[PDB]
């Protein structure tokens, strides 16, 4: 019932987004990367797979700064394609992706706003998806923070500072306090989009930003331990979008300790045999470095099905590991310490 | 298991025998303490603070050592001194040579069990991690021969006859390539490079995905038909003489296999007089923290009268209802001495 | 040899507070209770409350350290005596 | 002195690797770190001690502490940092000894 | 003095200010300065003079790959306060500092 439809408007972008699924660096294609000694002979065995010829204009002395810069450049003139190239049940879901960017690009706009700088920062610092280009306004603005969000009203970010009104943003609450509470309202608005949009993008889909907000309810409140914020501030950072959301956020907004925290995942048999982390070995992988192996699991099991728009978030996401694991690569041979160069995330 | 230990002084001695009159409550053992120093008012109080502590701090210690129980092979076996924890609490009383009662009871009985508690912490922190590292490499014993050909050691697929001696103008490299692509490896290992020895494709061992063979080729010529085996997905490994020392590490995998059997019966044998130490260590501390708070809750004319219970089961409720009538006329939590104790380890 | 410190309570919980302050010093306290009449008022603490005279003894002089949390738990106001 | 310009030559070399652990965790960093300085953390106090009646100035470092990046990161990454801050604090305690 | 600062580079310099050695005074300057791949030779000489004449300025931390292009300026110091030293980088370790040459 979305199969005999989907390919009206949506059938040339779903073949073009699993083609470069086909580009995702395979296994093989780490296992060749691992046997490089310079940055200079990783511009030789990069050439072999779909990137080849992105490095081959900037410099004899190649350092992971431009690696890492020219890998990111070539993610967002892939997304941008796929995005100028949408019609409007698809435009509107690509652009729910572009907003984790513009987050984390609002919140960078307002350091510089709180320590009185300008534009500067705007152009060389932010990330090229979420990317104010237009809506100018936010670009001239140099008021202090309060005529200046009256004019991020005037954004797509607009219906997620319901929370945050211009007062609390002017030196009455921290700058991740700020972040957090837009990532709150950004993945149940992300959510309840996503369900609105039945059918194989609500099953495809879902149990990925499930898993996104069990991720951040975790993560919150493990690193919530030392710092100055209260139970009842980290129980509003709670994502009200999880598997945790009736019981597990009621006993995570109580635990003040990693073993309390621990045993609260006991009773999801996904969330615990990923709570093995176990850092006080030496060397193994940390509980993050298990989140990532769970993140990237969901997001292959997307292009199991077929006719759901589930296939473009789980590629950027995808891509976005690929400019983690190669630079991972790249940044153990620069520096010579190829001991734990293996401890990437072999996704595809 | 679980324990309670309530005293219940003021003949007064015979009314703790009619708590044993309601059977189906606890049978109500005595378990006398002597006589300790007394002579302190503001001290006695501030005792108090310090007590509650070392009575925590000596309780995780004594139950991180039988966490380590299933390392060395749910066992219950650790007894103390040739007894067992139920009969250790109905013959419990004062050692008066490792807890003298002719020093004071407040600072210096407690200063002797604090410093012999802390010695064995850290002689269970420090001792017990080192052999945690013989076997975690022995972790890395059956990682070095587990997997395909290229993950597994080559202590056993060794062969003099399969490496070229004499190495001047010669190299013997391990190339590894797989089932579907052997074929097509027969026909390009010659052409990979230039100076190539074309009949030694010789495949030494074979797995069920993969073989290993060996392929000859001169010294210059190694680096470059390596750059073109990843191309043409061929795995070549490195090989040397470090076979001989991966013999060694053969008898290492023997050698840490008795390091941790050498180890064993040293530290079961430390596991079992330090942990009983330190369980007679916190009931020395569960004693002075009776002995404690009944000259304050109670009157102190001479000394109050001692008095303790056993453990029960699933009649709690009803146990303490009992004796929450017979502890409210007493005075004006429980409204009398009370510490609840866990006597399970895990 | 010491053991005398004054001060001052509402009668709104001076019930309250001499149940809790006996559990906490394990007893070894005499404190007798004096009641008022027409309420008074402070600016900041206490606002219009018909308070009551307190003394705890105890006769401790580390038991001050015990009766310093509790007097300002239950917001009672002491002054030299 | 040459025995600490090759002890700091591995600590460095520790710190810079435990800098490129935590930007594979959390994103990018770099310009929120650089961009929330409000106060110091470590400083120096300039000590006196002396060899045969000449004196020698010498720096003896101290923690006034109140975190700025108490909350970096604190849902992506956060256990990358705080072990990063702990592998260059720990530089700073060197590189003041070397000072 | 009281400070640590720090030239350092992009990657040096956001690992120390995790250290806990950065201090914004905006009346007189930042005790710091990120140098880009873009910034000229007469950029690092300026904020060398403030960091060298500045009462609380104490320790001065500086790699050696940008060391390099204002050697002709440190060698000019020759006091004892404060004191500057040469950190590594990435693929730029050690070679031979100011402060061995005086030997």
């Amino acid at each position: 019932f979305p199969e005999l439809y989907f390919n009206v408007d949506n059938g040339y972008l779903e073949g073009l987004v699993r083609g470069l699924k086909a580009g995702v660096l395979s296994q093989a294609d780490y296992l060749n990367l691992v046997q490089c000694e310079t940055l200079e002979d990783l511009k030789l065995h990069l050439q072999s797979t779909d990137y080849g010829n992105f490095l081959a204009n900037e410099a004899s002395p190649l350092t992971v700064s431009v690696i890492d810069d020219r890998l990111k450049e070539k993610m967002v003139v892939e997304f941008r394609h796929m995005r100028n190239h949408a019609y409007e049940p698809l435009a509107s879901f690509l652009d729910f992706i572009t907003y984790s960017y513009m987050i984390d690009n609002v919140i960078l706009l307002i350091t510089g706003t709180l320590h009185q700088r300008s534009i500067a920062e705007l152009v060389p610092k932010c990330h090229p998806l979420g990317s104010f280009e237009q809506m100018e306004a936010v670009n001239i603005a140099q008021t202090p923070a309060e005529l200046y969000n009256a004019i991020l009203v005037d954004t797509p970010l607009a219906a997620f500072f319901q929370d945050c009104i211009s007062e609390q943003d002017l030196d009455e609450m921290n700058i991740e306090i700020i972040r957090n509470t837009l990532y709150k309202a950004y993945l149940e608005s992300f959510y309840k989009f996503c369900t609105l949009l039945g059918g194989t993008t609500a099953d495809a889909m879902c149990p990925i930003l499930e898993f996104e907000a069990d991720r951040r309810a975790f993560i919150i409140t493990i690193n919530s331990f030392g710092t100055e914020l209260s139970k009842e501030d980290r129980a509003k950072l709670f994502p009200h979008c999880g598997r945790l959301y009736p019981e597990g956020l009621a006993q995570l907004a109580r635990a003040d300790d990693y073993e309390q925290v621990k045993n609260v995942a006991d009773y999801y048999p996904e969330y615990k045999l990923l709570f093995e982390g176990a850092g006080s070995n030496p060397g193994d992988k940390t509980l993050e470095d298990r989140f990532f192996e769970h993140e990237v699991k969901l997001n292959k099991l997307a292009f199991l099905n077929q006719f759901h728009f589930g296939v473009f978030y789980a590629f950027v996401k995808l891509k976005e590991q690929e400019c983690r694991n190669i630079v991972w690569i790249a940044e153990c041979i620069a520096q010579r310490h190829r001991a734990k160069i293996d401890n990437y995330i072999p996704i595809f | 298991t679980e324990f309670w230990l309530i005293s219940a002084p003021g003949t007064w001695e015979k009314l703790h025998a009619a708590t044993t009159k309601n059977n189906n409550l606890a049978v109500s053992s005595k378990f006398n303490i002597p006589d300790l120093k007394v002579g302190t008012l503001d001290v006695l109080v501030g005792l108090s603070d310090e007590l509650a502590k070392l009575d925590a701090f000596v309780e995780g210690v004594v139950k991180k050592v039988a966490q380590y129980m299933a390392d060395v092979l749910k066992v219950q076996e650790n007894l103390l001194a040739n007894g067992v924890d139920l009969v250790t609490y109905i013959t419990r009383f004062q050692w008066d040579m490792a807890k003298y009662p002719i020093k004071q009871s407040l600072k210096n009985i407690s200063e002797i069990i604090a410093k012999g508690v802390t010695q064995i912490d850290n002689d269970l922190k420090s001792r017990a991690s080192a052999y945690n590292n013989l076997k975690g490499n022995l972790q890395n014993l059956e990682r070095k021969n587990a997997g395909s050909l290229l993950t597994r050691s080559l202590a056993e697929i060794v062969k003099k006859d399969d490496f070229v001696l004499d190495s001047e103008y010669l190299v013997t490299l391990l190339v590894v390539v797989p089932k579907l692509n052997h074929n097509d490896w027969i026909k390009q290992y010659e052409t990979l490079a230039e100076m190539v020895v074309p009949r030694s494709s010789n495949v030494l061992s074979e797995d069920q995905d993969s073989y290993l063979c060996n392929v000859t080729l001169f010294r210059k010529a190694v680096d470059d038909f390596r750059h073109k085996a990843r191309e043409n997905k061929f795995i070549v490994r490195d090989f040397q003489y470090n076979e001989e020392e991966m013999k060694a590490d053969k008898e290492e995998m023997n050698r840490l296999s008795t390091d941790k059997k050498k180890q064993f019966g040293p530290l079961v044998r430390w596991l079992k007089v330090n942990f009983s130490e330190a369980f007679i260590a916190w009931i020395h501390v569960k004693a002075l923290r009776v002995f404690v708070e009944s000259v304050l809750r109670y009157g102190l004319p001479v000394n109050f009268q001692a008095m303790l219970l056993q453990p029960n089961k699933k009649t709690m409720k009803k146990l303490r209802e009992v004796l929450y009538e017979l502890y409210k006329h007493l005075d004006s939590y429980y409204p009398y001495v009370y510490y609840k104790i866990d006597c399970n380890l895990l | 040899r010491l053991g005398f410190v004054a001060g001052v309570i509402n009668r709104e919980r001076i019930p309250t507070f001499e149940r809790m302050l006996w559990r906490v010093c394990r007893g070894n306290v005499f404190l007798r209770q004096a009641e008022i009449e027409n309420p008074l008022e402070d600016p900041v603490t206490g606002d219009y409350v018909h308070k009551s005279v307190f003394i705890i003894f105890f006769q401790g002089d580390q038991l001050k350290n015990r009766v310093k949390k509790i007097c300002e738990g239950f917001r009672a106001s002491l002054y030299p005596c | 002195i040459i025995e600490t310009k090759m002890l700091m030559g591995e600590v460095m070399r520790e710190a810079a690797f435990s800098l490129a652990e935590a930007k594979f965790t959390a994103g990018d960093f770099s310009t929120t770190v650089i961009q929330n300085v409000n106060k110091a953390q470590v400083k120096i106090r300039a000590k006196k001690d002396n060899v045969a009646g000449v004196t020698l100035p010498v720096f003896e470092h101290y923690h006034e502490g109140t975190d700025s990046y108490e909350l970096t990161g604190l849902a992506r990454g956060g256990e990358q940092l705080a072990k990063l801050k702990r592998n260059y604090a720990k530089a700073v305690e060197l590189l003041v000894e070397l000072a | 003095g009281k400070l640590i600062a720090v030239i350092g580079d992009e990657d040096t310099v956001t690992g120390f200010l995790l250290g806990g050695i950065g201090e914004l005074n905006k009346n007189r300057h930042p005790n710091f300065l990120v140098v880009e791949k873009d910034t000229t030779i007469n950029e690092i000489e300026d904020t060398f003079r403030q960091f060298l004449n500045r009462d609380d300025i104490g320790i001065i931390l500086i790699n050696q790959y940008i060391a390099e292009m204002v050697r002709h300026a440190l060698d000019a110091h020759q006091r004892s306060i404060p004191a500057v030293l040469e950190i590594p980088s990435k693929e730029h370790p050690y070679d031979a500092a100011k402060d061995s040459i005086l030997r």
